[PDB]
């Protein structure tokens, strides 16, 4: 609850903002509006653009690359809102920036933000 | 005791440890069932709004649908589609107005029809379910127009086109009984039966007057289309029941949801969707609380359950929250849905014991309207 | 037998006795010194390879044998997408079914038949010893058994650690043994966040144990004809390479013009690029992808020619959803990607990088 | 603070939901978004249509007819939300019904709800 | 001690008593002055949004402006007009996208221009003030495009037309210095000068790199167009100052907003609009707090104030609330504005003493951006 | 003096000696038995009035004098709105400026000049006594003084409680002395929620002490020419009644076709309706407003004729903002409004309500 304190990851609840994969998420957890950890809700469109962070998993002690992808074409879900910024860099380093609506490549040119998914796409380094 | 977020965290960890792959994709909502529940959020007159599709058994959001200014949701009882009549503007809340109907596939939630309504004919009002209504065959959508005069718009869902406007007398609400017939409630205290065609003045016949001018019939009656039962409370919790199953209005004996003592002590119905009706059980559910007579729109903390035939009280539930709207699932061992506009939360109760089972929070800005399908 | 079988295949791989005029072996075109690809200049440059007869050229680029043993057997998955196999068009089920084809191909090794292959194998006392010890006495007297046995040995040889050592800088970095340079790390970041990873990563999500930077899928990326290569192939101006549709048993019209996603391992040393070797430079191959995203006029132009890329050879089944990403790669990101792909070079070919 | 208690009018603060003229208001008090008690905020459009209520004035003991008028063409203000229903009748008695968006007659055919004004149009009878 | 609602009740009561008549009408906002303050609500990525026009001196909302998806506000320094670049879709958040610029009269708040931007060219992002920018003359609006590549759009406000897109390098933000010239900040660590004419490729000049790769410059620098002062803090509170007044970039001595001791104690800037610059006083204001290095977007409870020329701390204010954004009025005896996203409230402080004078609450769903005109 | 001035006016009011052929007094056209309106049938029915010569017709309907004393003197308010005055076009500043005009108008009382008026007053010994007692000796010898005094006397008479008794059912209801019927109460609620209140109530907001159901403003509601009246008046087929623009001094072309909002008091018994007496029935006057709002084909049709209402006499400066309300009056609300306006009948005229 102390907003300024060093963020502490857990691996026990994906709908909470301290879940380890959400280390640089911005928006809403898709699992809270009909998606899942790594899937979009019905009626939305999955973007191909992504932003990246290395998120430490407290369970196995390993650091993974989480490629955050947006689900687009819907108004913001308003469920499970989170903002974390582990390793997050300013806009001029866009690959690591998370104020950007990463809806690029979404079907039907969908560009409105609904929610973000948190898939692992590799090991850090 | 394990939450959905915990179960998913467990599953995700197992997948990662097992090296299990899966393709990020667009999920389908689970097949429509009796325990699906829709919650609409008119968002206190915000120019855009949201519908929440919920699995009531799990208490999980399984989908959402965007809408514009005060849309009217409908749900096909057979679970084959959902639809709304909605309103948008070219510059958020200003500029050119477009009224339209969308029909949605119930599992993909993709629009399968977008039917424009000419001359912006929608009635803009705090959301009343029976201001827009499907015919029993689900082929026609009927919407109310207030301006410039009471009228009913006919939308052909099958052919995906607007048909016509119907001139009606000074009457309100639309309770369909047949592919070509609906009833309305009139200012004069009668019901109006409207039997319509593709062209020509519809056959309009009034029932006899069934209530005095100083009994006030709430804007949210419960109507069971499959039963042909209109359950209409007054401000005092007196309940009018009209049997429409024959195609014509049959007035049932009035029942009192509250005892004479309770009424003497300030018990009145209150909220938004104050009344529910379970078809198979023939039961009436009413949101009631101790209140001043002109606080008829405030939340209530109690539901009374009563037999429709006898008027005998079967239960009085202490809800434990500020409840504005109720509805029930239409299956065996039904759920009692209890929506709190203030909490932005759908509370899910066992309708037999009144016990709170689970809850679904964060439901927009001011959710008010609960809809279920009667698939029984 | 696993070691002995691969040893036999190792003998066969460099033996020109398996070509009609004994002028070439597998190693002639799949040169161990050039990451198992062809250094020889022909009528169309390095784009296509010359066969045993000294005149015939193929219509397709000779690909690396490095890491091909990690490709699954050809199949169609539950998503309806074809995966795996061997050849740019996936016409061979696996490495075994693949090996015998260059032997009997008139534009390649040009042996008349399986009987001609067995006869040459029988001429060798060390093949009689090696084969008979693994497959039994008289195996070489049977054309079908000998030919199948030679295919098995060659496939087994390709499956050894020597073809797939996983000792690239990328591999060392993933083992926490060293770090990427800034440019290299930027390139990796761009690779995994841009559209590249939708096709050039084994998995959709999670971590691959033996990453080869390909999902084994089949995609039409809308490449033009390689004019001089097609000319050299002798197949004719009228000819259209339909990729996977060419595979016997593939009838689905949606498969026309699609090819197997190549592994990007050793890509920096295995130019020219694509199924027809149309692009000599690695940077050009990367820049081709900008043609679907960039609105800049330079993106329409092949920098190797100064002319428009050219119309696709097959103007349908383009992977537009994957390719039209909405983001253009600037020169800085192209540089980074080049730097990253260079890290997929096996240790022994790092001297080739200069 | 008791939502179900009899509504208690006051004549000392127009931004409060218990202000006497707000006895059948539904929506937002216009004073709180750049309007005033009887005027619309800049950029909005004044409706000519009204809903009425007899509201008791505790300053003078008179009951006045308040003809509520909507200011329209803007998304809801979201400031000073209030809902009171003294004398409020169901929709079939629309001149007393307050769920209706009473934006009719607004300039530029404006029909969205922003806020409501509370002008006196007469004495109650 | 008398509130505005209370004072309004007395005036209304007195009008009624005296029999004073007044026509129900549309009010004009009072004339733009130094103490008018705009608060934008990006509403946590909601498809529609709101701007609040506030009299900072009275602590009163004097008007509103609706916007679509993540609009960029701009306010003309001379008070002659306001404008935003905005984004709407034909079905709320789905369908045909329309990007557009609106110019508004600052007293009637009426749109005086509605200029469509072809091919949906807006960069959709958490609102950064300098992603959309007015030229000093106010006749040209410049907006940033990120897709497919960094680019800058030229909008002619005088002729009410979109002109063209400018190709730029891999650079970000737009700081105009002349009718035909603006600066950007590039990935390589240089500033780019971009000179654009009636037609053709722009003349692009780069400065020398002024910061290393490991030094991160925030998304919300303060820029005084009238001073040509670009004040850019890093994650550590190191402050870059660039003088653009001569039309070319001259770099001022770098200054530290925090001491070495504070930095070792974990003092770091954090929030949204973390920095403000007062032109007349040549003074820098920065949102700071004790925090982990990757909690750079959280609210701060402290503001430090320092001399731009020397870098001596002039004050440290304990703000008393969770503050996300700051800005100042550009007049003498300035107000310090402190907007809390969480509280949806603008706290209005005296900039000399840091004392809280008044507050304006209920400002949308997630207000983040404070804008004021430099009129002096 | 206050009682006496009015008493003198009372005498002049019923005195036909103020007309050329002495056939005509104020009371002829402003008949106290018909709420000070003209019951006489002419060439255009009761739409317009026949003057002293027995032949000349006016081009405008004779309005009630009841409650006219409540209208302010003609002026322009800060909002740029003209207000007050007398006559449908407000060409007279007040009651006093008005009174002399019918006396000299050749289509009405037809006295050749002020001297001719003074001569008639001089002939009557009662006037010599009454005038001189109020205005000084020799008043009737000065044509200007005598004409002015006569106007003043008549103005003072129209300001007595006789003309504005405030004893209608509406008034008794507002005093708490009785109640509205459900229909009348519904009529009243409609009147004050629909567009009517924007023009037919004294104030923009608050409560009027002496409500007379007009804001005294000028509006063009888009009425057609009354053809038989326009024919009877002889003004010509090319004649356009410009309303307020016809007042000397008003040059603003935006004022063309605007007329003073009449007080609705006694409306139920002062038919026919509007400035040219175009509509026979009160229901029809109400139905006229539906032309701006209703989409039904019947809304375009004058029920008294079966033909379209007609092209506006002045098809510019229409008060469309007020008239285009978006809401149609159904028959029930028209019924209610009729019943409400009937409560605006003064007590003495309640017996007339039957016919
Ligand atoms: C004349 C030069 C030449 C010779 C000799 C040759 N190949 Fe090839 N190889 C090619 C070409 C060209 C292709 C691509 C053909 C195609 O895709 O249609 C290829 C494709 C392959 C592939 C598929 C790899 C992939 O990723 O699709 C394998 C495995 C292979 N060769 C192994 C062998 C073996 C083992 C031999 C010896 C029996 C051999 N080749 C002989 C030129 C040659
Ligand atoms: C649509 C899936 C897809 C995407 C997205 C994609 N590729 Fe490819 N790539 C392919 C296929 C298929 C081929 C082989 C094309 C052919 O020869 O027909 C290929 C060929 C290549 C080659 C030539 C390798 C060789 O041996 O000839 C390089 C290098 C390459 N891609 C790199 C990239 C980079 C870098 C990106 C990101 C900018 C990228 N690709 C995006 C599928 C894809
Ligand atoms: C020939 C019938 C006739 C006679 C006689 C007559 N009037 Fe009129 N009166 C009218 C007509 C017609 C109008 C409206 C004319 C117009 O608006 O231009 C009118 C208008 C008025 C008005 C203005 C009322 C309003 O609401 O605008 C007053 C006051 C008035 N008359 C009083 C008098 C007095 C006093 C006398 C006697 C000196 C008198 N009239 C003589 C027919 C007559
Ligand atoms: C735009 C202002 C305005 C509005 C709104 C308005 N009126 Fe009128 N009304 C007038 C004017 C002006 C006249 C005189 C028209 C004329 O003759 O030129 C008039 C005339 C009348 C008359 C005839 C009275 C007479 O003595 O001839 C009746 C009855 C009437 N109005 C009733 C209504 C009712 C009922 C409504 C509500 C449906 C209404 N009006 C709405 C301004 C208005
Ligand atoms: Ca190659
Ligand atoms: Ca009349
Ligand atoms: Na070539
Ligand atoms: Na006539």
């Amino acid at each position: 609850t102390d907003p300024r304190a060093k963020w502490v990851p857990q691996d026990n609840d994906i709908q909470a903002c301290d879940y380890w994969r959400h280390c640089s998420i911005d928006g809403n957890i898709c699992d809270c509006s009909g998606g899942s950890l790594t899937n979009c809700p019905p009626g939305t469109k999955l973007a191909t653009a992504s932003w990246v962070a290395s998120c430490y998993n407290p369970t196995d002690g390993q650091s993974y690359l989480i490629a955050y992808r947006d689900c687009c074409g819907y108004n913001v879900s308003g469920r499970c809102p989170c903002l974390n910024t582990e390793g997050e860099l300013p806009v001029y380093r866009p690959e690591f920036a998370n104020d950007i609506i990463w809806c690029f490549g979404a079907e039907d040119d969908a560009m409105t933000y609904h929610c973000t998914i948190s898939p692992i796409v590799g090991k850090a380094s | 005791q394990e939450t959905q977020g915990q179960a998913a965290a467990r599953a995700a960890a197992a997948d990662l440890a097992a090296g299990q792959d899966d393709e990020p994709r667009i999920l389908e909502a689970p097949a429509p069932d009796a325990r699906r529940v829709y919650v609409n959020d008119p968002a206190h007159f915000a120019a855009v709004t949201q519908q929440f599709v919920i699995d009531g058994e799990a208490g999980r959001v399984i989908g959402m649908i965007d809408g514009g200014f005060l849309p009217n949701p409908v749900v096909a009882d057979d679970g084959s589609f959902i639809a709304h009549a909605s309103t948008v503007f070219s510059r958020i809340a200003r500029g050119e107005r477009t009224d339209y109907v969308e029909v949605f596939d119930p599992v993909t939630l993709l629009p399968t029809a977008d039917i424009e309504l000419p001359d912006a004919p929608r009635f803009l009002v705090g959301t009343y379910p029976w201001m827009t209504s499907l015919t029993p065959d689900g082929k026609t959508l009927l919407f109310y127009q207030f301006s410039p005069a009471p009228a009913v718009g006919v939308v052909d869902l099958e052919g995906k086109a607007f048909k016509r406007m119907l001139d009606v007398p000074d009457c309100y609400h639309i309770f369909p009984t047949a592919p070509d017939t609906f009833f309305m409630h009139c200012r004069d205290g009668s019901l109006a039966k409207v039997a319509f065609g593709t062209e020509g003045t519809p056959e309009i016949t009034h029932t006899e007057v069934f209530h005095p001018e100083d009994e006030f019939l709430i804007n949210h009656p419960a109507y069971s289309q499959k039963a042909g039962r209109l359950v209409w409370p007054t401000y005092t919790g007196k309940i009018h029941q009209i049997d429409l199953s024959s195609g014509d209005a049959k007035f049932l004996p009035a029942v009192e949801a509250l005892t004479e003592a309770e009424r003497a002590d300030g018990w009145r119905p209150g909220g938004w969707q104050q009344v529910a009706y379970h078809r198979a059980l023939d039961r009436i559910y009413l949101l009631v609380d101790q209140r001043d007579e002109w606080r008829h729109k405030t939340a209530s903390r109690f539901v009374v359950v009563l037999d429709a035939k006898t008027g005998e009280r079967l239960a009085k539930f202490e809800m434990g929250h500020e409840i504005d709207s109720i509805n029930v699932s239409q299956d065996e061992k039904p759920l009692l849905y209890a929506l709190s506009t203030g909490d932005k939360t759908l509370y899910i109760h066992d309708a037999e014991s009144g016990e709170e089972l689970r809850s679904v929070n964060q439901l927009g800005h001011g959710p008010q309207v609960i809809t279920t399908a009667d698939m029984g | 037998a696993d070691d002995a079988l691969a040893a036999l295949g190792a003998q066969l791989f460099v033996d020109p006795a398996l070509s009609r005029n004994a002028t070439q072996s597998c190693a002639t075109c799949h040169d161990p010194a050039r990451a198992f690809t062809d250094p020889r200049e022909g009528k169309a440059g390095l784009a296509v390879s010359v066969g045993d007869d000294g005149q015939s050229h193929g219509d397709r680029n000779t690909p690396t044998l490095g890491y091909a043993a990690l490709v699954p057997a050809f199949h169609r998955d539950a998503n309806g997408k074809y995966k795996g196999g061997q050849f740019w068009d996936g016409r061979a089920d696996d490495l075994k079914q693949q090996a015998g084809q260059p032997m009997l191909n008139p534009v390649e090794m040009a042996m008349p038949d399986r009987a001609a292959v067995a006869a040459r194998l029988r001429d060798d006392p060390a093949y009689r010893t090696g084969f008979e010890a693994l497959f039994g006495k008289g195996v070489l007297d049977d054309p079908e058994r000998a030919f199948d046995a030679a295919a098995e040995a060659l496939a087994a040889y390709q499956a050894t650690g020597e073809f797939s050592p996983f000792d690239s800088k990328y591999d060392r970095v993933m083992r926490g043994e060293e770090k990427f340079t800034p440019l290299e790390e930027f390139g990796y970041t761009v690779f995994i966040t841009w559209n590249c990873r939708l096709c050039h990563m084994q998995r959709k999500q999670g971590v691959a144990e033996r990453e080869t930077f390909t999902n084994f899928e089949y995609h039409n990326i809308g490449l033009p004809v390689n004019e001089t290569a097609r000319e050299a192939s002798g197949l004719g101006a009228d000819h259209v390479d339909h990729g996977l549709l060419a595979r016997p048993g593939i009838e689905d019209p949606a498969q026309s013009g699609r090819f197997k996603v190549p592994s990007l391992r050793n890509v920096a040393v295995t130019g020219p690029y694509m199924h027809n070797g149309v692009f000599t430079d690695l940077r050009t191959a990367i820049l081709f992808y900008n043609k679907y995203t960039s609105r800049r006029p330079e993106a329409k132009i092949n920098p190797e020619t100064g002319a428009p890329w050219g119309e696709p050879e097959v103007a349908r089944n383009l992977s537009l959803a994957e390719l039209q990403s909405g983001l253009m790669l600037d020169d800085g990101r192209v540089d980074a990607l080049v730097a990253f792909l260079e890290t997929l070079t096996d240790r022994r070919y790092e001297p080739l990088l200069e």
